[PDB]
């Protein structure tokens, strides 16, 4: 019946992995940074009718541990009854915070939810919560465990893009982010991060190389247990990989968080906050788990069957650059118009914090829709673990 | 750019021998302690780079001084002044103080520290600096990083090297979260200091010794920190330890215990510090410790603690209030009259200082007992080692517990401390006055009785003086010195002498009845008192006394002082007036008395008293005052202590009591255990910060609010109105 | 808001104890893989294509509980690879909050068909080996007042006045109606046995239960992660009370056990095209909170919120389940609500049988749907009290 809206959507800074800015910065103290500048943006909220706090982290671990959410509650000073809760959907983890948030809010037994996430995979990185599908011996060797990067290149294999494609997109996110930046795209929705004193940490995106070129990213050397013997035992057809992806083409290892705020149209009027989009539809789907990254594909088929539309019907595309190939794949199977694919740059140039991407990317294009004036736009990320989950927005 | 600096005189002298060791010399010529001031970092920023580039021809260092002292200290003069503005330039200046000693620690040789005296705070945190340290085991040396007294943390590397070194709940523990300083045979036994000399004059040829003997035994291990080393392992393990994490969550919790929830931030940034940079690379560590440095010194905690322990009490120790033109003379033989808590008390640390004490009472069987308190106090000393056999019998031998009055001859010095009665005193001031030296200091400790009408009853009135010590007296550490009328400057400074003799900290006074201390500890107790009679919860105010900064909470404190003390107090000050609107208060202490509880003397009081300890709040004191009644906010209750002291306060600097904010602040911390965070009941009238504004015009503006609230007597005198 | 959503079935598998329990042996991943298989033996013509996620709680997700092992059991119990699969840990009521969550899912449509439940296998992952910024990190735990559920319910005892005898009261009457439910039959058919890889029998019984309980030796047992400062933290806040009366002890409080619970959770169209027949309908859901020092009073105020939100009062209500997390928790929810004795926890709660952290809200909320359909009554409501002071309800309507 109701129907979900989004009032907010800010994210800090993304700080690279060695030698990062972030990298001193408690990932819990990023997500209270966030909440404190939406207290600046409504101070006479009423914070009472925030009915839950959801953040996805893949990680959460160490600082992460503890459900970080509800501690992001009590730490920010937040009214008790806010709730808050934690969730690990891999790398979709971040928008499937805010599908979760805009479910509830259409159910009915919720008013104003915050969504997001946060991951400061330099002082928690990826792997420090352990898995059975990793770990145990008798599931990783009935599910043919395989790491990512190599799904990504056998996909790069079987499509047929060469190191020069994935290269030529990796070139094409570092261009389309810096001219963003450059731009003011991003100065409204990226809050600077400081410490306990005011003093600044970080206002940029640190893991951008804007001055990238075709030439440098073809000095790269690729990432290459036995794994490529794994993945070709089932994809059999296959007689070698090819190792095409570098640190160059593939997602930044970074810190960072985002949140977004979602309520109801009556939530929202109660409140004073003008709706800026439309939460459309959600669809979660997958794929064969061993390539692991093909389940936008599926996910995004089934999200705009049914919001009754088609790729026509939608303006912009963001797809997380996970893999230069991941993107490549996603843009040959529904026929993307380029023009209309990660126009801001992406995870290639600016990072990839597992918990958060998702709703960055979201709040990303909730910003370049009310940029060009233009209505609908489709947010979705490949998964680990061959998962997919796709979101569409329209521009209120 | 990013450098090692950022006009001042050099302070480090620079040698190299002919082995290629550099003998970095500090001698600051603005005074006689080398400071962590503008002047040092330059110097040190110099001679770090010529360590650098001179890299070639140079196999070790050796830092020493020139000084008595090693290195002591910051540029506190600085540090008071930075507004939250320039937080900026502080978090700049410990980096670079940081810089320094880091390339210096990582210069790929070692660097041997000679401390031949002091080194505290900034000091020490240049030794932990170095590879080895040695230490001439002197008298008056000591090390250790006293910065959270000041309010302050060790912000040039201490809380990161000590838990380095230590670990995170070691070095919080015995170094960092008290600033407890250590004798150079304590600070080898914690690891601290590596080894020990007889002299100073053997600290730099061992050095270079050590750097000669190391370079050849340890040749892949020179001038490289444990934890420099691949495969370091923090002692008692990183936050990721399971170990350690099970018993984490506890520290704060701990902390908070023994702070009693008092707003002491020091503590609390040292405790972070540690442990958030124990979680990553030592260089990001020494940069989160800046941040919780800067932290701390914008802040108005540290301004306070800054302005009492440092500027103020340094003003009373150089003889602030001591008057000027005067010369020393000396105490030869002491004669204290009474032997209860407070003569005997004063019979122990006048003895513990080497003074001959000659301490009589009104029987051999209640001055044995008199004597008998420093024998029970000889005894937990030796049990716990701080005292050997033979100073604790040479202590004990100066004591001489009498009745007859005779054998008070040869004292020239009596600190009368017999009961609270103005005649009594006059009795027993006037059979000794004659038999004792002629020209001796003739000392009373009352809490109450003016000192010009006890004077009175002596025929040298110049040389009659309040001497008023407070119990217990082996640990309390201020003297209250009262100047009557008819005092000399003299008898003034010989009694601050003696002060500064015995180990405490002297005030002067000028003579007013309640003086300055128990006038001002007497609105404490009876705001709590009137909350209580208010039908307050007796629980809620012990916990806003202690949650205030008070060492001991106010209904506890109303046991140990005597409920009929303070009638007696409220029936003279009545008294006085009518030859007066009473407190609120005073019908709460005659009603205890009414039923017969009056605190430990009479084994029945605020608290229940089981064979002399203390056992939980009485349950009948809920039902005689109806409490819970009345539900006041807690920092209301908080407030209105506070308040109540710093408004009492100023009404004796208007009055003449006091002379200087410094002996209003030092005194209030010291004697009356007003708490150090407000920086002295003096201060905490210029650096009030609550929700509505800080300084002291919201000082104002909290003191109207409470006055419209719970009485008139919350109203601030004139002289804190513009 | 507009599909309605309908629990179709839930089950979950004997709670093994801690010391020397039978499931230590079992991987957490197992015990939701065998919840999974029993589905497929109750249904073996359920299309498993349309269940579109798989929702676990889990408060520690780590070492064998890490990596989303939500998706683990899709993978490893060969489910659809369009099934999904996530973790969530909202503390002790992550069970129950897959449930609500799953169920907020198929009312706002875009989901079909849902698995929810949540594991916990305590003799494995103790609670707190995911580390947390409320514990481990002063600076914020100095000032959130953190204190372990165990003191803030020995507060609420002092507070309200509930004696050592009375929360040994409440002890066995948890314990005797746990053990007449087991023998009356009423968790046959729930309670899924564990068996190993060659179908032995591992467990098929609550083994922290202590049937033989008596009043005169649970007042044997010496009161109770706490031996810090926390007794002077709490009462820095509650500062009206003045000593804190230790009344909770091992046989008082909510025991440490391994388990796993599952609930099928669809829309009416979702049920009647795979022939399931639908066992209760969720009326509401609410979450709450109150202060966290005292973390343990979530239960009151979320209670009443999910009351009026389904437009009830008490009265309506014909069974109460709140978990029993410690004897205190339940009286004074009972005493706020006057709750009727007869109407609560009528099965023994977790005091008997245990508490693994991650499965216990979707573990009693199947307790309920069980005991509403013997009993042939119409509501029942499920609340836990949750750490950091949470709340969590739920009402359910048997269908
Ligand atoms: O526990 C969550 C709350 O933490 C803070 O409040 C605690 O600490 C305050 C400072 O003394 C107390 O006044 C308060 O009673 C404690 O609960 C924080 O200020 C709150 O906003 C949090 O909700
Ligand atoms: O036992 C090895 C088999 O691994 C794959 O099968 C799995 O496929 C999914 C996980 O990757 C799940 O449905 C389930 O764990 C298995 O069916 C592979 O597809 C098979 O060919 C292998 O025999």
């Amino acid at each position: 019946s109701e129907e979900a809206f989004i009032y907010e959507a800010i994210r800090t800074p993304r700080g690279k992995q060695k030698n990062g800015s972030l990298h001193e910065v408690k990932p819990l103290s990023l997500v209270v940074g966030l909440i404190d500048e939406l207290r600046k943006r409504h101070p006479d909220l009423d914070e009472n009718l925030i009915s839950d706090v959801i953040l996805g982290c893949v990680s959460p671990v160490g600082d992460q541990g503890g459900d970080i959410a509800r501690a992001a509650v009590l730490a920010s000073g937040m009214p008790v009854t806010s709730g808050g809760v934690q969730l690990n959907r891999f790398c979709a983890s971040g928008l499937e915070a805010v599908n979760t948030a805009a479910q509830k809010v259409r159910s009915g037994w919720d008013d104003l939810v915050l969504a997001g996430g946060v991951e400061s995979m330099s002082r928690v990185p990826m792997g420090s919560d352990g898995g059975a599908m990793g770990l145990d011996p008798a599931t990783n060797y009935d599910v043919m465990f395989v790491p990512q990067s190599i799904g990504a290149d056998l996909i790069a294999t079987i499509e047929g893009f060469s190191r020069e494609d994935v290269d030529a997109y990796a070139l094409r996110s570092q261009q389309k982010a810096a001219e963003a930046w450059s731009g003011g795209y991003f100065a409204k929705s990226v809050v600077p991060v400081r410490d306990q004193n005011g003093l600044l940490i970080l206002d940029h995106d640190e893991h951008m190389r804007p001055d990238t070129t075709k030439e440098g990213l073809a000095k790269l050397k690729p990432a290459f247990g036995g794994f490529d013997d794994v993945a070709l035992q089932k994809y059999h057809w296959v007689e070698k990989i090819n190792h095409v992806h570098t640190g160059g083409n593939s997602s930044g290892i970074v810190d960072g968080a985002a949140l977004v705020m979602i309520g109801s149209a009556a939530a929202g009027k109660l409140q004073g906050l003008t709706p800026r989009a439309r939460i459309v539809a959600t669809a979660t789907s997958g794929a064969d788990p061993v390539i692991m990254l093909t389940g936008p594909t599926p996910a995004t088929r089934k999200v705009l069957d049914r919001a009754g539309l088609t790729v026509d019907d939608i303006d912009l595309f963001e797809l997380n650059e996970a893999f230069a190939s991941v993107v490549l794949k996603f843009q040959k199977d529904l026929n993307i118009p380029d023009e209309k694919l990660n126009v801001n740059g992406g995870a290639i140039a600016m990072g990839h914090p597992l918990g958060a991407t998702g709703a960055m990317i979201l709040g990303t294009m909730v910003d370049e829709l009310e940029r060009r004036n233009a209505r609908r736009a489709l947010i979705t990320l490949c998964i680990g673990g061959g998962m997919g989950v796709a979101t569409i927005i329209e521009r209120v | 750019g990013s450098s090692h600096h950022h006009m001042p005189d050099n302070t480090i002298q620079w040698d190299k021998d002919a082995d290629g060791i550099v003998t970095l010399t500090m001698d600051d010529p603005s005074g006689s302690t080398n400071v962590m001031n503008e002047a040092y970092i330059e110097s040190m920023g110099k001679a770090v780079d010529r360590l650098v580039a001179e890299k070639d021809s140079i196999t070790g260092v050796v830092v020493a001084s020139a000084k008595k002292t090693f290195f002591a200290g910051g540029d506190v003069k600085t540090m008071i002044q930075a507004r939250p503005e320039d937080a900026g330039d502080v978090f700049n200046t410990v980096e670079t103080i940081k810089r320094q000693l880091r390339t210096l620690e990582t210069l790929g040789k070692p660097v041997v520290a000679a401390i031949n005296g002091a080194a505290l705070g900034g000091g020490l945190e240049i030794a932990l600096a170095c590879h080895h340290r040695i230490a001439a085991d002197v008298k008056g040396s000591q090390l250790g990083l006293p910065e959270v007294t000041l309010g302050l943390l060790p912000g040039g590397g201490g809380v990161t090297r000590t838990v380095r070194m230590f670990g995170i709940q070691n070095a919080f523990v015995s170094v960092l979260a008290q600033g407890t300083r250590f004798k150079p045979a304590k600070a080898k036994e914690i690891g601290l200091v590596d080894e020990l000399v007889a002299t100073v004059e053997e600290l730099v040829p061992a050095a270079k010794a050590w750097i000669k003997e190391e370079l050849k035994a340890n040749p892949d291990g020179a001038g490289v920190q444990p934890w420099d080393k691949k495969g370091y392992k923090m002692p008692g393990g990183t936050p990721s330890s399971p170990g350690l994490a099970a018993i984490l969550p506890s520290f704060p919790s701990n902390l908070r215990k023994q702070l009693k929830g008092a707003p002491m931030p020091a503590p609390r940034a040292i405790l972070a510090a540690a442990v958030e940079g124990a979680q990553v690379d030592f260089d990001t560590a020494s940069r989160i410790e800046s941040r919780y440095f800067a932290s701390l010194v914008t802040g108005q905690v540290a301004k306070n603690m800054m302005q009492a322990f440092f500027f103020d009490l340094q003003a009373i120790n150089a003889g602030g209030s001591r008057p000027e033109g005067i010369g020393k003379t000396p105490i030869k033989r002491i004669g204290v009259l009474g032997a209860g808590m407070m003569g005997a008390g004063i019979a122990y640390v006048s003895a513990k200082a080497g003074y001959e004490v000659v301490l009589k009472d009104v029987s051999l069987e209640a001055a044995a007992k008199g004597k008998g308190y420093s024998e029970k106090l000889e005894a937990k000393a030796l049990e716990r080692g701080r005292t050997t056999q033979e100073r604790s019998d040479a202590l004990l031998a100066r004591i001489t517990p009498t009745a007859d009055a005779a054998d008070f001859k040869g004292v020239d010095f009596v600190i009368e401390a017999v009961f609270e009665n103005q005649e009594l005193k006059h009795k027993v001031f006037g059979e000794i006055e004659d038999i004792v030296e002629p020209n001796a200091i003739l000392g009373s400790n009352t809490s109450t009785l003016p000192i010009t009408g006890l004077a009175t009853g002596v025929k040298r009135q110049e040389d009659f003086i309040g001497i008023h010590f407070f119990s217990p007296v082996d640990k309390m550490p201020l003297v209250e010195i009262i100047k009557g009328e008819k005092t000399s400057d003299e008898a003034l400074a010989r009694v601050f002498d003696y002060t500064l003799a015995i180990g405490k900290t002297p005030i002067v006074v000028n003579d007013s009845r309640g003086f300055f201390t128990s006038r001002v500890i007497g609105t404490f107790v009876n705001e709590a008192l009137a909350m209580l009679g208010e039908g307050v919860e007796p629980a809620s105010i012990e916990q806003a006394g202690s949650q205030a900064g008070y060492p001991a909470p106010p209904l506890q404190l109303s046991d140990e002082l005597n409920l009929e003390l303070m009638h007696k107090i409220a029936v003279a000050t009545r008294k006085g007036v009518e030859d007066y609107q009473p407190h609120p208060a005073e019908a709460v202490v005659e009603k205890m008395i009414e039923l017969g509880r009056s605190g430990r003397l009479k084994g029945a009081g605020f608290y229940e008293y089981a064979d002399g300890k203390r056992s939980g709040l009485w349950p009948g004191l809920r039902e005689t005052f109806k409490s819970g009644s009345s539900q006041p906010p807690l920092q209301d209750m908080i407030d209105r202590m506070l308040f109540a002291e710093a408004l009492e306060t100023q009404k004796c600097l208007d009055e003449g009591v006091l002379t200087s904010t410094a002996d209003a602040n030092i005194g209030s911390i010291m004697g009356i255990g007003f708490p150090p965070w407000t920086g002295g009941s003096a201060q905490f009238i210029v650096g009030y910060s609550g929700p509505a504004g800080t300084g002291k015009a919201a000082f104002v503006a909290r003191a109207r609010e409470l006055a419209a609230a719970y009485g008139d007597r919350f109203l601030p005198p004139e002289s804190l109105l513009s």
